[PDB]
């Protein structure tokens, strides 16, 4: 009755050894490298010795497919996920990969989206720890705190201040401006670039800050800090549901307590628990206003954002949009509405799906205010929904590792062979920039370059006055 | 259409020509006060229920008796709420009201006649069935609760119902007593009004009723019966039989309808039928001559000593018989050359339709005799009746026999009908004296007679006593031992292999086999090693009722010395056997002239007939399939063949294939492997213990089904060392022979249909080869009742497993019966009908199984649930001849609660765990730092303990991830159980000893593995064979309940019409319209839930299905609208049948409060432990969060 149709080899248990591997130990592309745990020998049909079994068919070992999310790939094929790319080789993924990263976002007036995708609402008026590495055993490298003033129920005139301490340097982001109160010890990797509507601050190899100059604060950290950071942005462990862990290593069920646990200054009063008001003042007892808010926020799931609905979760962004628009008197001039839509579009474009949603009817933007072609500025200011944020300029001649692929706003296109200058806001010759060059790296005037930071015998600090380069030996503290 | 019948079980006093009987009576109104008139010819029969193929029958049964009754119908289809029979079908108490109707109560049964229940193209205008009370089959049948059910073709709506019933007053409901053999409840020709038309043909819907195996032969004098366009001399009524007969009345006057069995002459199954207006000539000279006949010439002699050796009180072989002899001339001087084969038979008479037989008979014997044919009607003198006219010795008479049209075979019958002629002066005495001759009635020749000559009834007994015995004075005629030696069981007058027919190899032979004599039981005639073409189909065993003949066609392709006999043990051992001498005169898909090798052994095992489900254990011998020729590892029998029980392995083959069976006798006494299909080219088919034998042959067209019948045919194989004791010891098995390209090359079976082989027999442990050992082990006129088991495949009392089939698929049933004459089994599938194929297609619902015959039927189950296949013989069913089979639906495949939390944490266990990765976390989509079961050990297992047995259609497995590693189970096997003690590994469609499932390749992908055929279990168990790092599992069981009621009723799929949902009030404004018709589950949009205008605890949402449905669970869900999470947290449920009479769903005596949602997005399902049979459903919310909003989904099924 054990009729194995050829070329399938029949295996029958000796019934005496009681140790031979039978049919249970079927080899498969899934489990070729895995040890068999057999209770006892099973008799049955098997693929010939040179082949393994794949679903309902026998395939050669050289043609075993590699596996990925709900899919199979033939050997030699390539795939790309996140920051990494891999090739199918011996049922494995041989990867030529970079270092991935994740972004924690301050969405809306008082909404926080952690690195693990957890979104919560916390209308705290205190100054809180946005993200810090001081979590038990800590190296103590960076600490970013956020302070909100006016983000209560009358959140129309709210303001946010970002205080960043890194390598002994203090940076304050406020009123759409960046002030370096104390210079960092190593300024080689410290860069601040202004591209379009956004400002990108690189504060090291794995620390990036993105600001929309009004309300959107994004902290980009590489995966090396998967188990080193803590705060309002979570512990970066990859688990969404445990981001509500307080500073005392206790998970808080109420987000208000989790937010209050990371208070910096005890002078300010703690945020008390308030029942969730679904309809604020403008939307309270106003069906028409709520309908208008819902219709305005429905654009996040429209045809223009159709390609993004399969990549980025639209529920938290839609909730933030509704909550912010229900506090605005009018939708046309609602700054929070446009800022939330711009942040969502930026997130969508970070995955490769750029959406051109802006129009004169809804959140109009134009570059004609700065396109002073007749005023001696030889630059072409054009609006772009996603343009590179690390374009070479006089202030940034050396290419930089941009944390984001592209950003939205006005960019100054130049004639070929020219370089933009932000101080003069115009395109000039590449040699006209006040840029020095050392060790193959070009840096604008006023910048400090550190060579051999860990070698006292070769440590050098180089400065550029205008075009002359002056390098001095580093002073030994002792 | 719809037909209303008002039935009442009225308890009356009945006289057959005064006992107390309960009878179904038809009334006129629903008040059951006025009884509808019934014609006098019906008697004890209830009213005739006639239904067309597209009708529905509604019967209101009121129990006016002192005992419970019911209405169990045969032939029609119905739901479990109208079956009328009580057994372990796992239905609700609302579906149990049909089972018993206690006195004073009432019930309503609805029977649907479908296209499946209609007569086929070949079946007559109306199929015949019966309804009957089924509370206690023996008492209900013997009390008179039986009625006719005529299923006619559409447009069908003269004909008579005939109930040939043996009412045993000792087993009725009023017994707390003779057996009355009656026609429609009347005995001794007292049945009136049975009129018929002069020339018009009359249809008889014959129902034979009886609680004990008791066959009947029904003759109408001067008439024949057309059954399935086959001409027959009589009706062969089995104890429970449905058939349709057609009789062409031609002669005016009164004729007798009677049972011809001699032992039933005093019983009185007689009635009168009043018919009223509404060229070749053979010449034969035959003489009756007295002569000495040697019943066993050239035989050297125990049975042989008792029957053949002469002694002081033993006559011996020779007896003075009287015999018919053929003479060449009128002067009666020279006899024609006699043949050794014909034996005691007279000259063979032949006649075609319209031919005339000119018979000239001279009574040359010393006693008056006569000659008269059976089957031939027009018998006249050449120049009361000639039947009783005696011919004085020395006289000469001339008869003229005219073979008319109503005597010859039809185009469906064989070319020649086998009849006889004999003396009708004293039928039994003249027949026992030796006057019998063969007759052939053919349409425009090896005769074999199985005859029991009772010499004690012969007219020449005194002369034999005075001649062959030394002391005639010292002869005790009443001595049973002396009388036994005179009852000669012979073939053509030859006893103990004194007859040897020799036929040529590769020739065609017509055998006319006849069964006349003192025997009152049917005979199971067989030719060892030969299949023969009877009624246009190749069969193996011929069932011969007394006084009947059958024509058989066969080709003598099997050479050797074979034994022709009958499967009656006493007759076989009393010398009713004859000898028959035959001699010459690259990647590929695993699934997408050959020899089919098998390895069967005879093994000794303990068997308790399924009574463990002190219990006696009997040591039996069975056929056992092994993997290979070493016979050291038996082949595992899985889900598909678990129904076999005691039956042996399926030996499947096609035409032109080679069967090679290696048979090893591992038992304690010699056995054999015998099948009638084993061909050779005598032989000692005798396998000693610890010896092997190979049976190799080629399957030919005579071993296969014809082009008309089903794709496979079933044959029986068994041990032939002792045909009776070896069957009682448990040696029997199915051999399937199928058409070409009908078996799957990879699996070896026909996967288009699903096949089940049922073997019904009464095992008698007193007749087994191990009776002494069984008595010694167990026992440390009711003694034999404790050792007889009316089993199906060796199982009694609904304990046979494995009969699980899918709805709307085609099922092929191979039905076998083996044993003595008591094994006439009236096999019935409750609520289901099937088709049989001889040369046409016939629709049936009952089948009478005769020992040695392996029938094949095919059905299509339409209703889901647990049904019963039983034997309608009251005593066999009461002794436990029944079993349960489940018809599941593939549609009902719903989560079993692993992810929904319905399976609590105490129902999940495991061999162990690693850290805090508890087995209770092994749930699909479970999220967390520790979100799965996981163990750091090899050879683990995770067990889910479902609270009740249920159907498992598949399992959805999922791994998990740790800090940087993915953990999953790549390969696993599945075990399951119903009590937690015996674990049976899953096999399904596998080619090996278990089904191997493949698991996950990552930590998030859901791997869905199917169970087909499904699992029917209470416990399930997963054993990981391969795992990545640790055996981590997040699983989800997909399944259903036994009655297949767990699927949604059409809210999430929007199958419910928008006009079918309403409410007391709904909240609407200029923008949002929370209409009730938008409360469907998982509905996405604006105002996607029902919300009343005013929030109050007296609101309700009403769903109307416009038809009776069964609700078994309600799934509720909330909404999140305008950042407000509104959802009902507690609610109650009410039901109504018309919309204005509502009742709250109370549980345990008080109203049940259903726990709603904890969050608006996760649905929660509350299952009603008692099913709710309703048309109108209402949900009343009690506690609501932030508003009264509810999205609902009803779980259930359809009903009547
Ligand atoms: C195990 O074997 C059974 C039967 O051999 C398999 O079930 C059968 O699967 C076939 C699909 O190849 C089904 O046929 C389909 O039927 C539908 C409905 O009539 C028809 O529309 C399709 O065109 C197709 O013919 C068949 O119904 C089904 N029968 C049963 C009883 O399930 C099963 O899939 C096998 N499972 C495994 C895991 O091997
Ligand atoms: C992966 O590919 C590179 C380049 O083809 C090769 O050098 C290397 O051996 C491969 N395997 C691994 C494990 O890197
Ligand atoms: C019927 O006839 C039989 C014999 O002919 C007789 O013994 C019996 O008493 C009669 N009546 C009944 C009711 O059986
Ligand atoms: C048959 O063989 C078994 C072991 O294989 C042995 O125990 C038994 O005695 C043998 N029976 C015989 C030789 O009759
Ligand atoms: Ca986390
Ligand atoms: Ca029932
Ligand atoms: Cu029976
Ligand atoms: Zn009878």
């Amino acid at each position: 009755s054990l009729s194995c149709r050829p070329p399938m080899v029949k295996l029958v248990c000796p019934a005496d050894n009681l140790r031979a591997e039978g049919l249970e130990c079927t080899k498969t592309c899934q489990n070729y490298d895995l040890e068999c745990m057999s209770m006892g020998c099973v008799s049955g049909c098997l693929c010939p010795p040179g082949m393994v079994r794949h679903e309902n068919r026998c395939v050669a070992l050289e043609r075993c497919p590699c596996f990925h999310q709900g899919k199979e790939y033939a050997p030699g094929e390539t795939v790309k996920i996140g920051c990494n790319t891999c090739v199918c080789r011996d049922r494995k993924w041989n990867c030529t990969d970079h270092v991935c990263d994740a972004t924690c976002s301050t969405i809306g007036m008082a909404h926080y989206l952690t690195f693990d995708g957890l979104k919560y609402l916390f209308p705290g008026e205190c100054q809180y720890v946005l993200v810090q590495d001081y979590c038990g055993s800590n190296p103590g490298t960076f600490r970013i705190l956020v302070g909100n003033k006016g983000c209560s129920h009358p959140s129309v005139k709210c303001k946010k201040r970002v205080t960043i301490l890194v390598e002994g340097g203090e940076i304050e982001l406020f009123d759409g401006e960046v002030n370096v109160k104390r210079p960092m010890k190593d300024e080689t990797h410290f860069e601040v670039v202004e591209s379009g509507r956004y400002i990108i601050l690189l504060l090291g190899k794995a620390l990036s800050v993105v600001w929309d100059r009004h309300l959107s604060i994004s902290v980009v950290l590489k995966q090396t800090y998967q188990e080193k950071v803590c705060g309002l942005c979570g512990n970066f462990d990859g688990i969404q549901n445990n981001d509500l862990t307080s500073s005392n290593l206790q998970v808080e069920e109420d987000p208000v307590d989790f937010g209050n646990s990371w208070k910096v200054s005890s002078q300010c009063a703690d945020t008390r628990k308030v029942p969730l008001d679904s309809s604020p003042a403008t939307c309270h007892n106003n069906i028409m206003k709520q309908t208008m808010v819902d219709s305005s926020c429905r654009i996040l799931t429209s045809d223009v954002f159709q390609d993004c609905n399969k990549l980025v979760d639209p529920e938290p962004y839609l909730d933030v949009c509704i909550y912010d628009t229900c506090s605005c008197e009018s939708i046309g001039d609602c700054a929070a509405f446009c800022d939330t839509i711009a942040a969502y579009a930026h997130v969508c474009a970070q995955h490769g799906k750029v959406v051109t949603w802006r129009t004169a009817t809804l959140c109009p933007q134009s570059c004609e205010e700065r396109n002073l072609r007749e005023n001696g500025y030889e630059a072409e200011w054009r609006y772009n929904s996603c343009a590179p944020a690390c374009q070479v300029t006089c202030q940034h001649p050396e290419p930089l590792a941009c944390p984001v692929q592209c950003v939205e706003g006005c960019h100054a296109h130049c004639p070929p062979g020219k370089i933009l200058d932000e101080l003069l806001q115009t395109c000039v010759d590449p040699e006209d920039c006040p840029v020095c060059e050392v060790a193959g790296r070009r840096f604008a005037s006023g910048k400090k370059v550190t060579l051999n930071p860990s070698d006292p015998e070769h440590c050098q600090i180089c400065h550029c006055d205008v075009v002359n380069l002056t390098c001095e030996a580093c002073q030994e503290p002792g | 259409a719809t037909r209303r019948y008002y039935l009442g079980a009225v308890e009356l006093s009945w006289d057959y020509m005064v006992y107390k009987k309960t009878l179904f009576v038809e009334f006129t109104d629903h008040l059951f006060n006025i009884a509808k008139p019934r014609p006098p010819w019906m008697g004890l029969l209830g009213p005739t229920i006639q239904a067309e193929v597209y009708d529905t029958v509604v019967i209101t049964l009121k129990n006016m008796a002192s005992h419970p009754v019911s209405l169990h119908a045969v032939g029609v289809s119905y739901w479990k709420a109208s079956e009328g029979a009580e057994y372990d079908d796992q239905t609700s108490q609302r579906e149990k009201e049909d089972d018993k109707v206690f006195p004073g109560g009432s019930h309503t049964y609805v029977w649907q006649v479908l296209k499946e229940n209609g007569p086929m193209a070949s079946d007559p205008l109306c199929l015949t069935y019966s309804y009957l009370s089924h509370v206690d089959l023996v008492k209900d049948l013997n009390s008179g609760l039986i009625g006719a059910l005529l299923v006619c073709r559409e447009g069908s709506l003269h004909k008579f119902i005939l109930l040939f019933a043996v009412f045993d007053e000792g087993k009725s409901w009023h017994s707390e007593w003779p057996k009355m053999h009656t026609v429609n409840g009347y005995v001794n020709r007292s049945l009136p009004g049975l009129i018929g038309c002069h020339r018009k043909s009359v249809y008889w819907h014959v129902i034979g009723m009886g609680t004990t195996p008791e066959v009947h032969s029904i003759f109408l004098e001067g008439h024949t019966f057309l059954v399935r366009n086959h001409r027959q001399a009589s009706l062969e009524i089995s104890p429970i039989t449905f058939l349709t007969a057609q009789t062409l009345l031609m002669d005016l006057g009164q004729f007798l309808l009677f049972c011809h069995i001699s032992s039933h002459q005093h019983d009185g199954m007689e009635a009168y039928v009043k018919v009223d207006s509404c060229p070749k000539t053979w010449v034969h000279y035959i003489a009756a001559e007295e002569e000495d006949w040697d019943y066993a010439p050239l035989v050297l002699a125990s049975y042989k000593s008792q029957y053949l050796n002469n002694g002081p009180q033993r006559i011996g072989r020779k007896y003075k018989k009287v015999r018919f002899m053929a003479y060449t001339d009128e002067t009666f001087k020279t006899r024609e050359a006699i043949q050794h084969e014909s034996g005691i038979l007279g000259p063979l008479l032949y006649g075609e339709v319209g031919d005339t037989l000119l018979i000239i008979f001279k009574n040359q014997a010393s006693r008056p005799y006569n000659i008269y044919p059976h089957g031939i009607t027009d018998v006249r003198p050449l120049y009361k009746h000639l039947k009783d006219f005696p011919i004085l010795p020395g006289e000469i008479f001339k008869y003229k026999w005219t073979v008319t049209v109503e005597d010859g075979p039809t185009k469906s019958d064989p070319r020649c009908l086998t009849r006889y002629y004999s003396s009708f002066v004293n039928m039994e005495r003249d027949l026992a004296s030796g006057l019998i001759g063969p007759l052939l009635i053919c349409y425009k020749r090896n005769v074999i007679l199985f005859s029991v000559f009772d010499e004690n009834r012969s007219w020449y007994l005194t002369e034999n006593i005075q001649r062959f015995l030394p002391n005639p004075a010292g002869v005790q005629l009443e001595d049973p031992e002396f009388q036994a030696s005179n009852i000669m069981h012979s073939i053509n007058g030859y006893v103990f292999d004194s007859l040897q027919l020799s036929v040529c190899l590769h020739e065609v032979a017509y055998w006319y086999i006849l069964s006349i004599g003192a025997q009152t039981d049917f005979l199971s005639v067989f030719f060892s090693g030969y299949t023969f073409k009877h009624k246009m189909v190749y069969e193996d065993t011929l069932t011969l009722f007394p006084f009947s003949g059958e024509t058989v066609f066969m080709s003598m392709e099997n050479p050797g010395l074979w034994i022709l006999g009958c499967h009656n043990s006493d007759f076989r051992n009393r010398g009713m056997t004859a000898l028959l001498k035959v001699s010459s005169c690259e990647d590929f898909d695993i699934y997408d002239k050959k020899t089919r090798h098998y390895f069967i052994a005879a093994v000794e095992r303990l068997w308790d007939y399924g009574m463990s489900s002190s219990v006696p254990q009997f040591k039996k011998v069975v056929f056992q399939e092994f993997t290979d020729g070493s016979f050291t590892q038996p082949l595992y029998r899985g889900e598909l063949n678990e129904h076999l029980g005691l039956l042996g392995p399926y030996i499947r083959a096609e035409v032109e294939d080679n069967i090679m069976v290696t048979f090893r006798n591992q038992a304690s006494r010699p056995y054999s492997f015998y099948s009638s299909l084993i061909s050779y080219e005598p032989r000692k088919n005798f396998v000693k213990p610890n010896e092997t034998k190979t049976y190799f042959w080629k399957v030919q067209h005579h071993m296969a089904p014809t082009k008309d019948e089903f794709d496979c045919k079933a044959w029986a194989y068994f041990s032939d060392v002792d045909l009776e004791k070896d069957v009682h010891s448990g040696l029997i098995g199915p051999l399937l022979v199928c058409h070409t390209n009908t078996l799957n090359p990879a699996h070896g079976r026909q996967v288009t249909v699903q096949e089940f082989a049922l073997f019904f027999t009464i095992f008698d442990e007193t007749k087994s080869w191990y009776f002494t050992e069984n008595m010694e082990r167990n026992c440390r006129p009711t003694f034999k009742e404790n050792y007889r088991f009316h089993a199906i495949n060796g199982y009694i009392m609904d304990t046979l497993p494995g009969l699980v089939m899918a709805q709307d698929q085609r099922i092929r049933w191979y039905l076998l019966s083996m044993g003595s004459n008591e094994n006439i089994h009236s096999i019935h599938f409750s609520g289901h009908v099937f088709t049989v194929r001889k040369k046409e297609e016939y629709k049936m619902a009952l089948y009478n199984l005769y020992p040695g015959v392996f029938e094949t039927v095919e059905m299509l189950p339409s209703k889901a649930g647990i049904w019963r296949v039983e034997c309608l013989i009251g005593e066999h069913l009461h002794a436990g001849m029944s079993t349960l089979f489940l018809v599941y639906s593939n549609k009902c495949q719903t989560p079993l609660g692993m992810a929904s939390g319905h399976i609590r944490d105490f129902q999940i266990t495991a061999s162990g765990q690693y850290g805090q990765w508890a087995p209770k976390l092994a749930r699909l989509h479970y999220s967390g730092s520790i979100n799965a079961w996981s163990t750091k050990e090899p050879f683990s297992w995770i067990k889910v303990d479902l609270l009740a047995p249920m159907i498992i259609h598949g399992i959805k497995t999922q791994g998990a991830r740790q800090k940087f590693s993915s953990l999953y189970i790549s390969q696993f096997i599945i075990m399951y159980s119903l009590d937690g003690k015996k674990w049976q590994t899953y096999r399904g469609n596998s080619t090996g000893t278990l089904m191997v499932f493949f698991g996950n390749v990552d930590s998030s992908g859901i791997k869905h593995n199917i169970f087909n055929p499904p699992i029917i279990a209470r416990y399930i168990r997963l054993h990981p064979t391969h795992y990545s790092i640790r055996s981590t599992l997040r699983m989800e069981l997909m399944g259903c309940d036994l009655n297949s009621c767990s699927m949604p009723l059409g809210m999430e799929s929007k199958a419910i019409s928008d006009a079918q949902i309403t409410a007391s009030s709904y909240f609407t404004n200029m923008f949002a319209t929370w209409s009730p018709s938008k409360a469907r589950l998982h509905l996405q949009g604006r105002s996607n839930a029902w919300r009343p205008q005013v929030n109050n605890p007296k609101e309700w949402l009403q769903v109307d299905f416009q038809k009776t449905m069964k609700v078994t669970g309600v799934t509720t869900q909330g909404v999140k609208s305008l950042l407000t999470s509104m959802y009902v947290k507690e609610f109650l449920i009410s039901s109504s049948q018309d919309g204005h009479q509502w009742t709250l769903f109370f549980q345990n005596g008080k109203v049940k409060v259903f726990q709603g949602n904890q969050d608006s997005f996760t649905p929660v399902v509350n299952s009603l432990d008692p099913p709710l049979l309703t048309r109108y459903l209402r949900i009343h919310p009690q506690s609501w969060v932030h508003q009264i909003a509810l999205r609902m989904e009803v779980l259930g099924c359809e009903a009547q």
